[PDB]
RNA sequence: CCAUAUAUAUAAUUUUAAUUAUAUAUAAUUUUAUAUUAUUUAUUAAUAUAAAGAAAGGAAUUAAGACAAAUCAUAAUGAUCCUUAUAAUAUGGGUAAUAGACGUGCUAUAAUAAAAUGAUAAUAAAAUUAUAUAAAAUAUAUUUAAUUAUAUUUAAUUAAUAAUAUAAAACAUUUUAAUUUUUAAUAUAUUUUUUUAUUAUAAUAUGAAUUAUAAUCUGAAAUUCGAUUAUAUGAAAAAA
C-alpha cells in the first residue's frame, strides 16, 4: 500500500475480506417488495455501472462485498416515478453534500440498465476541464476536441451498454473515418460504414486517428439522436463543476483561456441539456447531479428560479449563458431528502449484519439508543455522516 | 460631558483653492503661461 | 414529582453514566497531535483504524488495545533499578515503538503507514516485541536492586 | 531524456515547468505563453513531445532573449552602473 | 419611473433594504449652511428624477453592491424557532387557587 | 424562582464557554436539532463537537425525545459546541428535576471557567 | 454586468453633477485629494499649550 | 477588587449585539453524610464513595536591612568647568561603514505538509477613526471574471449606528519533486476519478537571499538611506 488513504481504500481491494450477504436485488419493476430495504444490484447492473463509473471513491464501498443501496421511498421511488411519468425528462439532482445524489444517480443507471436503455454517463467532468489531457482545434467542428478523453468515453459507452440493444440501431447515414486499426492501417487507409448495414455498435467500435476522433463523437451522438427504437439516458455527475467552471484550463494559441462551450464536450453536454440536440425516442432522459466538492455560486439557484437575477453579480459568481441553456431545456430539480429515523434504522441494521459496527455500539448499548444517537450525530439523516459516525469515529 | 443629537422632521421642499488661483495669477506662474 | 418523571429517574437509577471519551484513544490522538491540530490527529488515527478494520474485519479499537497492552513493557530499568509503569506510560512507550515501525513503510500518507503497521501488529508481526523482550530481560537482570 | 537547445529533461517533467526551470530568461508566464503558442496542453510532459515539437520549442526559445544573450544584457547593466 | 431614477442617481446613499436615502454634510463651517446645502442637493435630485423627458434610466437595474458589502460586515441572526416544533400542550397551566379568588372579591 | 416551560412548551437556557455563548430552546420532540438555523453536520464539521452537543441528552438517555433549537455566537467551533452542551444540560433539568444530580455528575452543568489569560 | 458601459457612465456623470462631485472618467491625477485634505495647522500649533498665560 | 453564577433596574429590542449593555446587590475561604486508614480518639485529618452547589481561577494592598544605578531619561540641591562658545542657528554628512565574534528574532531545509480553490459568503475577540477613516464603483497591471497591487472618486461615520474588516487556521476537493511509488500508446476489466498486461518514461514544481529592468507609495526631498508591485534572477540551507 503505497498510495494515500483515499486512493488506498478506493483501489486496494479491501472488500476481498467482506462477508457475503444475500440481499434482495434492485428491481424497480418489483419496487414494492424492496421499498425501504437495503438491496444489491444485479450482476448485469454491476457490470454496466462499473463501466459507467456510477461508483466513486470515498463512498465506503470497500466496507461491503459490493456496493449496496437502501431503496428509499422519498428518494429512489419518488425520483424514478418522476423519471417514468414526467413528459419532459430533464433533471438536476440536488441536496446537501453527502446526502446521496450520486447513489440516486446510480440507482437511475441501474433502472436504465434493466429498462433496456442506452446510458451515456459523463461522471466527473473535471477530466475534460482541468487541462490534463490533450486537445486540438477541429476546423469542421468549430470546436476544441479532446481525443484522449473521447477515446476513454467511447469505450465506456461501448462497454456499459447491452451489445444487442446497441446493435439494434442501424446507421442512418454513411460515415468515413481515418483507419487507425494496427493490422489494416496500411492496407486500408479509411474505414467506411454504410447505411442500414453497419450498426451503432460498429461505429462505436471504430478506430480512428486522434484528430478525427471528434468527428466520430459527433457521428455517435447524432446517430443516437436520430434513432427512435432505444431510449437514451444521458447522465452527468458532478455537474456543478461545469456550472462553476465556465473557462477551462486550456489556453489557445493567443494564450487566452478557452471557454468551456468552445470545447466539444462542453458544447455536447449543454446541447443535450438545453434541448438543442433532441432525442427522437421520447423516453430519453437527461439526469444531472451537483456535487458538494464544487463551489457554489448564483448560476445554479438562478437557473432553478430559487433566487432572482441580480445582473451586477460578477461573471465568476454568475454565468448568464448557463442559466439561459438550463432554462431553455426545462430542467427541473429533484432535491434528495435527508434520511428519516426509520431509514437510519434500516441502514444501521444492515450495517450490523455486515459486521461493520464497532463493539462499543453493538455490544452493551440499547438498540433504540444507538439509532437515536446516530440519527442525531449524522445531522438528522445525512448518509455520509451516518457512515462516518459508525465506521470512522474511533474516539 | 454631553452630546445632543436633535432630529427635526421637515417637509420635503476652499482655502487652498482660493490660494491656488492667487499663485497661478502671480508673475512667477503667469510667465510660464 | 410527576409519575412519568419518577419512572424515568427510576430507570436511570441503575444505568451507569456513559463515558465522555475513550481515555486510551484520547491519549493516543494527543500523542499524535502537534500545534493543537487535534482534528487532523483524530483523522489520522481513525483512518488508520479504518484500514485495520478493513484488513482484519474485527473491532480495530479492541485490536489496538490488545496490541498496546501486549507490546508495552510492564516495568523498565531507570537510573539501575527496575520501576513499574502505569498504563499511560506503557501506552506512550508502545505507541512510540509503533510509530517508529510505521515510519519505515512506503506510503506517503502517515495514516496508511500507521494503519498497516497496526494491522501487522494485530496479526503478531512486529519488531517492537524484541524491544519489549530486551527491556524485560534487563529488568530481570537488575531485579536484585529493587 | 529529451534534449532542447543542449539541455536534458527527464521524460516526466512538465513542459511549462521545465522550460521555466532550465532556461535563463524564461519564467512561469513566459513558459505558459510558449506552450500555449505551440498548442501543448497545460500539463503535457516532455516524454510526449515528438521531435517536430521539440524543434518547434527550440525555434521559439531561440527567438526569445534567453541564456547567453540575456545574461550578457544583465552583466552589461551591472558593468555600466559600475562605470 | 421617477422613483427608480431617484434611486439610481442616489447610488450608495440609497439603501434598498430599508428604503432610506441618507446624505450627510459637514463641508461648511456652520450647521445651517450644511442643512441648506443638503436641502438644495435634495431639490436637484428630485428635479432631475422628475425630468423624464430625456432619460428615465429604465434600462439600468438598481445596483445593490454597496448594501451587500455593508451587510456582510454585520452578523445576521435570521432564524426563528420552527413553527411545527411548538408544543402548547406542554405549557404550564394555571392551577386554581381559592384564596386569591376569594380575595379579589 | 423555579424555572418552567414557556407558552410553547420550550425550556430556554444559556451557556458560555471561552468567549462563546449559546441560547438553546429545548422542546419535547424526536431528536431534531438546528444550530443557527442550520443542520448540525453543516454547522459543526468536527464529529467530536457533535458528540459534545449530544452528550447531555445521552446521559439521561433522552436523545430522540427532544428537539433542540440552538443559537450560538462568539468564539470558535469548540467553544460554541460546548456552550450548547452546557445550555442543553441546564435546559434539560427543567423537564425532569430528579435528573439534575445525574447531569451534575456527568459534568455538563458545570460552567468551564478556563479562558485565554495572558 | 450586461448593462452597457455607456449607461453606467451616464449615470455616474449625472449623479456626480447632482451631488457636486469631481467626475474624472479618464482617471488622470488631478490633485483633488490635496484640495480636500484638512488643514491640521491649528491643532499642531497648539501642542505646547496656550502661550498667552498669566505669568 | 477582578472574573464567574444569579436577582433587580434601565433599553419605547432600528445605535440590536436582550445570546447584549452597565449600574446596584447576593454567593463560597463551600457544605453535609457515611466507609477505610491513621490520630493528640472526634466534634480530628487524608482518601474513597454518596448528597447539595455554577463555583474552577487571579490581582492589589507594610515596613526594615544589603548592594547597584548619573539614558538618575526616578529628581533636587550643592560643587566644579565653558561663556566669540563646552551656549545658539542653518546646509549637508553620520548614527546604515565591514575583517571578524556573539545575542535575539524572522524565513527555511516537503507528504502526521506545503500550494491552489471554496459568494445566498463556516466560526472571533479586543481595539481604532476631528493632527481621521476610508465603503461600493470605475481604470491599469490583466488574462471572461475572480484574486492581488496601485490610481480615479470619497459613500457613510467622529461612531453599541458607518469604516478599518467576509478573521485565519479548521474542514472539503485538487495538486505536489525526490519516486519507474510517475506519465503516455495500445489492449483489459464487475476497482472505471480505477485495475491489470506489454511497451517506452543529492537543492525540486522545496527555499527565496542576491541582483537587473520597469512602475508605484509617503514626503518639499527616498543619493548616502525607506516601503510596495510586476517581469527576470534563483544563492545558502539536507546528515550529526
Ligand atoms: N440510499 C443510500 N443507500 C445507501 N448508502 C447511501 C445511500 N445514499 C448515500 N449513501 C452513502 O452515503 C455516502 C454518500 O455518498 P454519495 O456519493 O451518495 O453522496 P453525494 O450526495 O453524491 O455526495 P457529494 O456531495 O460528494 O457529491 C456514501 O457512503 C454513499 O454510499
Ligand atoms: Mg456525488
Ligand atoms: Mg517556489
Amino acid at each position: 500500500l503505497y498510495k494515500n488513504w483515499t486512493n488506498t481504500t478506493h483501489t486496494a481491494q479491501l472488500q476481498q475480506t467482506a462477508v457475503p450477504l444475500a440481499l434482495p436485488i434492485f428491481n424497480f419493476d418489483d419496487i414494492s417488495k424492496t421499498l425501504n430495504k437495503v438491496v444489491s444490484y444485479s450482476n448485469k447492473q454491476y457490470k454496466s455501472l462499473h463501466h459507467l463509473g456510477s461508483f466513486k471513491k470515498s463512498q465506503f464501498n470497500e466496507l461491503f462485498q459490493k456496493p449496496v443501496c437502501l431503496v428509499r421511498e422519498d428518494a429512489t421511488n419518488s425520483f424514478l416515478k418522476k423519471l417514468v411519468s414526467h413528459p419532459v425528462k430533464k433533471f438536476i439532482i440536488t441536496g446537501e453534500p453527502g446526502v446521496g445524489k450520486t447513489v440516486l444517480l446510480s440507482q437511475a443507471h441501474a433502472y436504465a440498465v434493466d429498462s433496456k436503455q442506452i446510458i451515456i454517463n459523463i461522471s466527473y467532468p473535471e477530466l475534460f476541464l482541468n487541462g490534463r489531457n490533450d486537445f486540438s482545434y477541429d476546423d469542421d467542428l468549430k470546436l476544441f476536441i479532446q481525443p484522449m478523453y473521447l477515446k476513454k468515453l467511447i469505450r465506456k459507452i461501448l462497454k456499459a451498454n447491452d451489445p444487442a440493444l446497441l446493435k439494434s440501431i442501424e446507421l442512418s447515414k454513411d460515415y468515413k473515418f481515418s483507419n487507425a486499426n494496427p493490422k489494416n492501417a496500411s492496407v486500408k487507409p479509411f474505414v467506411t460504414l454504410n447505411k442500414t448495414k453497419n450498426t451503432v455498435l460498429d461505429l462505436l467500435s471504430v478506430m480512428t486517428h486522434p484528430h478525427n476522433r471528434g468527428k466520430l463523437m459527433k457521428a455517435i451522438i447524432d446517430e443516437l439522436s436520430v434513432q427512435s427504437k432505444v431510449p437514451i439516458m444521458f447522465t452527468v455527475d458532478n455537474f456543478s463543476k461545469v456550472l462553476t467552471t465556465a473557462y477551462s484550463a486550456y489556453r489557445n494559441t493567443e494564450n487566452k483561456q478557452i471557454y468551456s462551450l468552445d470545447l466539444q464536450m462542453g458544447k455536447l453536454m449543454m446541447d443535450i441539456i438545453s434541448g438543442e440536440t433532441k432525442f427522437a425516442n421520447g423516453e430519453s432522459s437527461t439526469i444531472l447531479a451537483i456535487s458538494g466538492v464544487d463551489r457554489t455560486n448564483k448560476t445554479l439557484p438562478v437557473a432553478l428560479g430559487k433566487i432572482p437575477v441580480d445582473p451586477y453579480v460578477t461573471r465568476y459568481h454568475y454565468e448568464p449563458k448557463f442559466v439561459e441553456l438550463l432554462q431553455k431545456g426545462n430542467v427541473t430539480e429533484f432535491e434528495v431528502p435527508k434520511l428519516n429515523k426509520q431509514e437510519v434504522n434500516e441502514l444501521i441494521d444492515y450495517y450490523k449484519q455486515s459486521n461493520v459496527l464497532l463493539d462499543k455500539d453493538i455490544t452493551g448499548k440499547k438498540w433504540e439508543n444507538l439509532i437515536d444517537e446516530k440519527y442525531f450525530l449524522s445531522g438528522n439523516g445525512n448518509p455520509r455522516e451516518l457512515l462516518k459516525s459508525l465506521v470512522l469515529s474511533h474516539r | 460631558g454631553m452630546k445632543c443629537n436633535f432630529f427635526q422632521r421637515s417637509e420635503i421642499s476652499s482655502a487652498v483653492g482660493q490660494k491656488v488661483l492667487e499663485l497661478l495669477d502671480s508673475p512667477d506662474f503667469k510667465k510660464h503661461l | 414529582p410527576t409519575a412519568e418523571q419518577l419512572a424515568q429517574w427510576e430507570a436511570l437509577k441503575s444505568v451507569p453514566i456513559p463515558p465522555r471519551k475513550n481515555a486510551t484513544l484520547d491519549h493516543i490522538t494527543n500523542m499524535i497531535m502537534r500545534h493543537g491540530k487535534k482534528e487532523k490527529a483524530q483523522t489520522i488515527l481513525s483512518r488508520a483504524l479504518y484500514l485495520v478494520y478493513c484488513q482484519t474485519r474485527q473491532d480495530p479499537i479492541q485490536a489496538l488495545e490488545k496490541s498496546l497492552d501486549e507490546l508495552a513493557p510492564l516495568m523498565m530499568t531507570k537510573t539501575v533499578i527496575p520501576v513499574p509503569l502505569n498504563k499511560r506510560q506503557r501506552n506512550r512507550i508502545a505507541w512510540n515503538w509503533i510509530v517508529q515501525s510505521a515510519n519505515q513503510r512506503v506510503s506517503s500518507d502517515f495514516a496508511v503507514r500507521l494503519g498497516e503497521e497496526l494491522t501487522a501488529i494485530a496479526k503478531g508481526t512486529s519488531s517492537a516485541f524484541e524491544k519489549r523482550d530486551q527491556i524485560h530481560k534487563t529488568a530481570i537482570a537488575h531485579r536484585a536492586y529493587i | 531524456v529529451v534534449h532542447i537547445l543542449g539541455k536534458g529533461f527527464k521524460g516526466k517533467e512538465v513542459i511549462k515547468i521545465a522550460l521555466a526551470s532550465k532556461f535563463y530568461g524564461i519564467g512561469k508566464t513566459t513558459a505558459e505563453k510558449i506552450c500555449s503558442k505551440l498548442g501543448f496542453y497545460p500539463w503535457m510532459r516532455m516524454h510526449q513531445l515528438s521531435e517536430p515539437q521539440i524543434m518547434s520549442i527550440a525555434s521559439e526559445l531561440s527567438t526569445m532573449t534567453i541564456e547567453g544573450d540575456a545574461r550578457a544584457i544583465v552583466k552589461d547593466n551591472i558593468a555600466l552602473k559600475r562605470k | 419611473k421617477s422613483l427608480h431614477k431617484f434611486r439610481i442617481l442616489a447610488r450608495s446613499r440609497y439603501d434598498h433594504t430599508t428604503d432610506i436615502f441618507k446624505m450627510s454634510s459637514d463641508k461648511f463651517e456652520h450647521a445651517s449652511q450644511n442643512a441648506r446645502y443638503l436641502h438644495d442637493i435634495l431639490q436637484r435630485l428630485l428635479a432631475e428624477s422628475k425630468d423624464l423627458t430625456e432619460d428615465d434610466f429604465s434600462d439600468v437595474p438598481l445596483d445593490t453592491r454597496h448594501t451587500i458589502a455593508k451587510s456582510l460586515r454585520k452578523k445576521k441572526r435570521d432564524y426563528e424557532f420552527p413553527e411545527h416544533w411548538k408544543r402548547p400542550e406542554d405549557a404550564p397551566k394555571k392551577k386554581f387557587d381559592i384564596v386569591d379568588q376569594l380575595l379579589s372579591t | 424562582k423555579i424555572k418552567t416551560l414557556d407558552e410553547f412548551g420550550r425550556s430556554i437556557a444559556v451557556g458560555k464557554r471561552k468567549s462563546s455563548t449559546a441560547k438553546v430552546f429545548v422542546v419535547r420532540g424526536t431528536g431534531e436539532i438546528l444550530v443557527n438555523g442550520r443542520q448540525l453536520n453543516d454547522y459543526f464539521l468536527k464529529m467530536k463537537d457533535r458528540e459534545s452537543i449530544m452528550y447531555p441528552l445521552q446521559v439521561i438517555e433522552s436523545v430522540g425525545k427532544y428537539n433542540i433549537f440552538a443559537t450560538t455566537s462568539g468564539g470558535g467551533p469548540t467553544g460554541q459546541a460546548e456552550s450548547i452542551m452546557h445550555a442543553i444540560a441546564k435546559a434539560l433539568v427543567v423537564f425532569n428535576p430528579l435528573l439534575k444530580s445525574r447531569l451534575h455528575k456527568a459534568g455538563v452543568l458545570t460552567r468551564d471557567y478556563r479562558h485565554v489569560e495572558r | 454586468m450586461n448593462v452597457p458601459k455607456a449607461r453606467l457612465l451616464k449615470v455616474a456623470e449625472l449623479s456626480a453633477k447632482i451631488f457636486d462631485q469631481n467626475f474624472n472618467p479618464s482617471g488622470i491625477r488631478t490633485g483633488s485629494k490635496i484640495l480636500n485634505e484638512r488643514l491640521k495647522g491649528p491643532s499642531v500649533a497648539s501642542y505646547y499649550g496656550n502661550p498667552d498665560i498669566l505669568k
